[PDB]
């Protein structure tokens, strides 16, 4: 019994965070070894100091040792904490259920197990385990309100709404003041309930709306509040009275757009050009500072001289007061009413620019040159873009918007050295303007110059997600690069020159081939462990009082690996692996580039969780159809060329082509579609290469040089 | 043009993306969850947006929808403060250097007393600015109207003066239509419509691109 109390002490040590002095005390009954529970805890001491590969043997070798599967309450709760140390989910829940199977009594771990089983995913059991830690501690209301969002998740509206309103009726006269944040939160959150279930039922939506009435006194989000009022209303007919609510947002924020097309729509004027016309001729008496009365009407004015009237009223007063983002406010008009607005504006301008002298009006002057720049650059038509630009560098040469403009020119025209230079020299203007710097950055990796990136970062000198996508995508590009200066390379005395180049080329090959998968396999990394920083948030959402948050916290957990920058990385990365599976027949990734399973190993690391998560109208059935191929899965591939088709038409050159590759088992794309699948289906192959020579014409100079080297390699 | 709205954790993978941090990058998307899960009705973004009429860049919520600005917002959370007054911290002000003169670093400060009077019923807002830039010191001193209450030396962890500001808050004149001209107002019952209908024939005249053929 002499060891069960020095076990005892040890653990005890370790809770009071004292790990190597617990440790002494193990160390000693293990040098006395059959201990599981010894050596449970010295494994969880290991990890806790840092020894993870000491603490992984010790943890197997007490499992082992559990043949019985009946280890001790205390046993199991250690190995619980172990698991959930290194992040095996799953295997906490197995043991800490494991210590409540063998007698614990520790009504803490069903709290443990709810986070744990929320995390995983699995509500059905989180929610058991919310009630059973509610029924231990009826007293703190973070418990209620953790019951009721368990109860919401698994779609028992009605039972959630209930518990709320259960602890409502035990707070009724104890609410302090230090408690009033959390019940305006649980008070919204049960009108959400309502809300959802409400449906389109008017009886019901009207009960909602009284409920809605009644708290508003306690809710102190009154945003949320009169956005739900006003919602109600559009649902129940109740237009006159939305129009109100959402008169009274647009006052508690003109600024947000949203508020005006909702009344408009309130107001049934959404189709009514005269009466919008009106609407926001009053609006704008109330709100003169703001974008949207100004702005909305630009976006449907017919008559020329009244829409080019709004237009100057709009863009010439930013012109005289110097706003960089002049053009940029206004590019939704020329990407969306291009014939319409465009000659408007450039007329407006041009004349505009006429009138200012240099010396007596530089701020309108530059800034005018500037907006006139992009406006050529968007059309297209680069020496004017050039030449706007110039004007205003030769000015006033120290203000480093101008160079970013010369930049993205250069960089439009596919010079991407001298477009990174050129940000480069408005870098030097101040070094410590850290979003110059990142841009920067970014266009030197675009430039495949990785040396000179890495350098320039590190002026502030921690990896970020977005650098290691374009360093990734730099690598595969110098890949791609080296691969062919090695098919171009391919008497005695010059013989040796031509033998170690090849030597060094096929060297460099593998290694940024390797370096790109390593890079772009960071990403899954890291929107994997986004998704691991949910877990404190199920118990500490419930304890601060944020159920509709936490809520949404959910909802992005659900669509992380669909965000921009996961699909970025997988799209590229599955070049790589469809290359790697069809010519099929670790500091530089080496292991990576050499796999067995190009297939499994891009399912597993990007595509499979991409899968579970996005939504059917927003799939690339193109990627579905390509991976499916490589898979033997022809069954597949039929479905996404049909959804496809479903979506786009059957006119589109890349269904036409799509299909063709299927049946055997102009239009740019289509035809270079075809081109990637060309020892697979019989094809000119030469006459499509002439083919989509002759369709680059068109194009801005990057666009032809990108596909020229990258595309038709 | 900009929009201003409250920000949701839909924003902040974007809000990390925006700057170069010194910490790590999952510190502070757990810093920015931490925020935002908690005070979820104080924070607010500016973003560009397209109106109805390939290199997937980091900071765009949606096609067209480009983050450019954000207040990053929080009550006090100090234990070792429990027995203080509720007051708020500016935890971050952030505006694109480019999006400058267009108001957007005032409409969103303006939007976050606003909500820490109003949600979070929180008494005083302090903070401090580098005695450096100026523009922070007109913002906050002149345009926000925080009193300068002294100059605290050697304040930064680089060694410079910092300004100790502080503001009193009061919902009546946190309201937003106090700031919308430089006075009529929306009195939330009157129709809006109204005008086109007059017919005086000084109405006639004025509301003339009112009347179609
Ligand atoms: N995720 C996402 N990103 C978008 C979307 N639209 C544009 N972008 C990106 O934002 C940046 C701005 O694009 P543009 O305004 O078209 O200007 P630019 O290409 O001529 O520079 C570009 O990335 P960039 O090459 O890094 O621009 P830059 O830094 O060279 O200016 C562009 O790819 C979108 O709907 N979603």
């Amino acid at each position: 019994k002499k060891e069960n109390d020095q076990f005892l002490e040890a653990l005890k040590l370790y809770e009071g965070k004292q790990y190597k002095k617990s440790l002494k005390l193990l160390d000693a009954i293990l040098k006395k070894g059959s201990h599981v529970d010894s050596l449970a805890l010295k494994g969880l001491d290991l990890y806790s100091v840092g020894e993870k590969d000491d603490a992984a043997s010790y943890v197997a070798n007490a499992i082992r040792k559990i043949e019985g599967a009946s280890a001790s309450p205390i046993c199991c709760h250690v190995l619980g904490i172990y698991m959930r140390n290194t992040k095996e989910y799953k295997e906490s829940i197995k043991w800490f259920t494991a210590a409540l199977n063998n007698g614990s009594t520790n009504k803490q771990i069903y709290r443990d197990l709810a986070t744990l089983q929320s995390q995983i995913g699995d509500f059905k059991n989180a929610l058991v385990s919310r009630k059973k830690y509610w029924e231990a501690f009826l007293g703190y209301r973070a418990n209620w309100t953790s019951l009721a969002v368990a109860q919401d998740v698994n779609g028992e509206r009605q039972q959630a709404i209930n518990t709320l309103s259960q602890f409502e009726k035990l707070a009724e006269g104890k609410i302090s003041d230090s408690e009033k944040y959390e019940h305006s939160e649980c008070l919204m959150y049960k009108n959400d309930i309502m809300y959802k279930a409400a449906s389109d039922n008017q009886d019901k939506l009207q009960n909602v709306l009284k409920h809605l009435n009644d708290i508003e006194p306690c809710v102190f989000d009154k945003f949320g509040l009169l956005e739900r009022k006003a919602t109600i209303y559009m649902k129940l007919g109740q237009l006159k009275d939305a129009s109100i609510v959402y008169r009274t947002l647009i006052k508690r924020n003109p600024d947000n757009f949203k508020y005006y097309k909702l009344l408009e729509v309130s107001l049934g004027i959404q189709g009514d050009n005269k009466l919008k016309k009106a609407l926001y001729g009053k609006l704008e008496q109330f709100y003169p500072r703001c974008e949207p009365p100004k702005f909305i009407p630009l976006t449907f004015l017919q008559d020329k001289e009244e829409l080019s009237k709004k237009l100057r009223e709009y863009v010439l007063p930013q012109l005289e007061r110097g706003v960089p983002a002049t053009f940029s406010n206004v590019k939704p008009l020329y990407q969306r009413r291009k014939s319409k607005v465009s000659p408007l504006l450039e007329k407006i301008v041009l004349d505009y620019l006429s009138g200012l002298d240099p010396t007596q009006d530089p701020i309108p002057f530059i800034w005018t040159n500037y907006y006139l720049s992009q406006h050529f650059l968007f059309l297209k038509d680069f020496p004017k873009a050039q030449e706007y630009i110039d004007a205003a560098l030769d000015h006033t040469p120290t203000l480093v918007e101008f160079y970013i403009l010369k930049a993205r020119i250069l960089k439009h025209l596919g010079l991407m050295d001298t477009a990174a230079g050129i940000l480069e020299e408005g870098r030097q203007l101040d070094l410590q303007d850290r979003f110059i710097n990142c841009k920067t950055v970014k266009y030197f990796l675009r430039a495949n110059n990785i040396d000179k990136a890495v350098e320039v970062a590190s002026l502030f000198t921690v990896e970020a997600s977005w650098f290691i996508v374009e360093q990734a995508e730099a690598y595969y590009r110098l890949y791609l690069d080296r691969k062919k200066k090695l098919d171009d390379l391919a008497e005695s005395d010059k013989s040796e020159q031509i033998a170690n180049d090849i030597k060094e080329n096929q060297w460099l090959v593998r290694k940024y081939k390797g370096l790109a998968l390593k890079r772009f396999n960071a990403i899954p990394k890291f929107y994997k462990q986004f998704e691991d920083d949910q877990l404190d948030f199920h118990s500490y959402c419930m304890r601060k009082g944020t159920p509709r948050a936490y809520l949404e916290m959910l909802e992005w957990g659900k669509a992380l690996y669909t965000k921009p920058m996961y699909v970025r990385a997988m799209k590229e990365a599955s070049k790589l692996y469809f290359q790697m599976h069809d010519d099929r027949l670790d500091v530089f990734g080496e292991k990576l580039i050499e796999t067995s399973t190009p297939m499994e190993d891009f399912a597993t690391e990007f595509y499979n969780n991409y899968s579970m998560q996005v939504r059917e109208d927003e799939r690339d059935y193109i990627l579905d159809f390509e991976f499916n191929y490589r898979i033997g899965k022809l069954a597949l591939c039929f479905a996404s060329l049909n959804k496809f088709a479903k979506r786009f038409g059957t006119t589109s050159g890349l269904f036409g082509s799509m299909a063709i590759v299927l049946l055997h088992a102009n239009d740019i794309n289509g035809l270079l579609f075809l081109y990637r699948y060309r020892d697979d289906v019989p094809i000119g192959s030469s006459n499509l290469k002439e083919m989509i020579i002759s369709s680059l014409s068109p194009l801005e100079p990057h666009s032809q040089n990108e596909i020229l080297q990258y595309y038709l390699y | 043009p900009i929009n201003i709205r409250r920000a949701t954790i839909n924003d902040i993978i974007c809000m990390q993306n925006a700057n170069l941090h010194n910490l790590p990058e999952n510190y502070m998307m757990k810093y920015y969850m931490y925020h935002i899960l908690s005070w979820p009705e104080a924070s607010f973004v500016a973003t560009t947006t397209t109106l109805d009429c390939i290199k997937l860049d980091p900071t765009y919520l949606a096609p067209g929808e480009k983050l450019v600005g954000y207040v990053l917002v929080k009550m006090n959370d100090d234990p070792d403060q429990q027995n203080e007054p509720p007051n708020g911290h500016i935890t971050s002000l952030s505006v694109m250097r480019t999006y400058r003169r267009m108001g957007i670093a005032e409409n969103l400060m303006r939007q976050a007393l606003f909500a820490l009077r109003e949600v979070h019923q929180a008494e005083y807002v302090s903070l401090h600015v580098r005695q450096s830039n100026r523009a922070a010191l007109h913002l906050y001193r002149d345009t926000l109207a925080f009193e300068v209450l002294s100059i605290e030396k050697s304040y930064y962890q680089d060694g410079e003066d910092a300004y100790a500001m502080k503001k009193v808050l009061k919902l009546e004149e946190l309201q937003i239509s106090n700031f919308t001209h430089r006075k009529l107002e929306d009195d939330l019952e009157s129709d809006l419509l109204e005008d086109i209908i007059k017919q005086g024939v000084n109405d006639i005249i004025v509301e003339q691109k009112l009347i179609s053929e």
